[PDB]
């Protein structure tokens, strides 16, 4: 259901579902829960290691 | 001015890494192709017991026209025969993934004032730069006098960049 993610430099269980913003940046995706996009809220992965339902949430766009 | 081979160019004469730490404000770009820090840049430069330089770099990144985040990096810096040239190793942090290492010149400084820094990343086969980056640091994060105006206007058009920088804001997005 959830996925281990680094968010803010922290090993964290993310729940893919409630990611709000996403993005690709260079080789990497780039996500928050936050809305408001608060300047440090964000976790990211590289794109070869990104979980399909992230990669999806991406591309759905 | 014409010349503008990176090898013709001067850079700080018996730079000196000691009063060259502290904090400095990048006050104007000139970018790279590609990503890139955007504003609110602001740098930090340390050297250690042994001599080696570092620094830390932190300014805001434009993940989409909808999003902007705040990055940091840091970079270690490898001394070159020139005391102002170095080699710098450079790393994202916290969950920043961005990462490189560039040719990293003091091309100017009087240290309490500004700086000129430049990094040639690719270069022509006759010697010029095909893809270079360059700020302007000032240790005020708002400006320069007039007299350090000059000088930084001389040192870009010895660089070949005259009228190629953009000024940049600090505003606090990612300090406060
Ligand atoms: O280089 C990339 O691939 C990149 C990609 C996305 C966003 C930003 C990026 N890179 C930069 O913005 N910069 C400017 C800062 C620079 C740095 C880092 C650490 C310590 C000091 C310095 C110094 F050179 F500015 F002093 C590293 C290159
Ligand atoms: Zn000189
Ligand atoms: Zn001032
Ligand atoms: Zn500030």
């Amino acid at each position: 259901a959830t996925v281990k993610l680094t968010y803010q430099g922290e090993e964290k269980q993310v729940d893919i579902s409630k990611i709000k913003r996403v993005a690709r940046y260079g080789q990497n995706i780039y996500f928050s829960y936050d809305e408001g996009g608060g300047a440090y809220d964000y976790g990211a992965v590289s794109e070869k290691d990104a979980p399909k339902e992230l990669l999806q949430m991406l591309e759905k766009q | 001015e014409r010349d503008c081979r990176v090898s013709s160019f001067r850079v700080k004469e018996n730079f000196d890494k000691a009063r060259f730490s502290g904090t400095w404000y990048a006050m104007a770009k000139k970018d790279p192709e590609g990503l890139f820090l955007q504003d609110n840049i602001v740098a930090e430069f340390s050297v250690d017991e042994t001599g080696q330089m570092s620094a830390t770099a932190k300014g805001r990144v434009r993940l989409l026209n909808n999003w902007d985040v705040c990055a940091d990096m840091v970079g270690t810096f490898t001394d070159t025969e020139d005391p102002a040239k170095f080699k710098m190793k450079y790393w994202g942090v916290a969950s920043f993934l961005q990462k490189g290492n560039d040719d990293h010149w003091i091309v100017d400084t009087d240290y309490d004032t500004y700086a000129v820094q430049y990094s040639c990343r690719l270069l022509n086969l006759d010697g010029t730069c095909a893809d270079s980056y360059s700020f302007v640091f000032s240790r005020d994060p708002n400006g320069l006098p007039p007299e350090a105006q000059k000088i930084v206007r001389q040192r870009q058009e010895e660089l070949c960049l005259a009228r190629q920088y953009r000024l940049i804001v600090h505003n606090g997005y990612c300090d406060g």
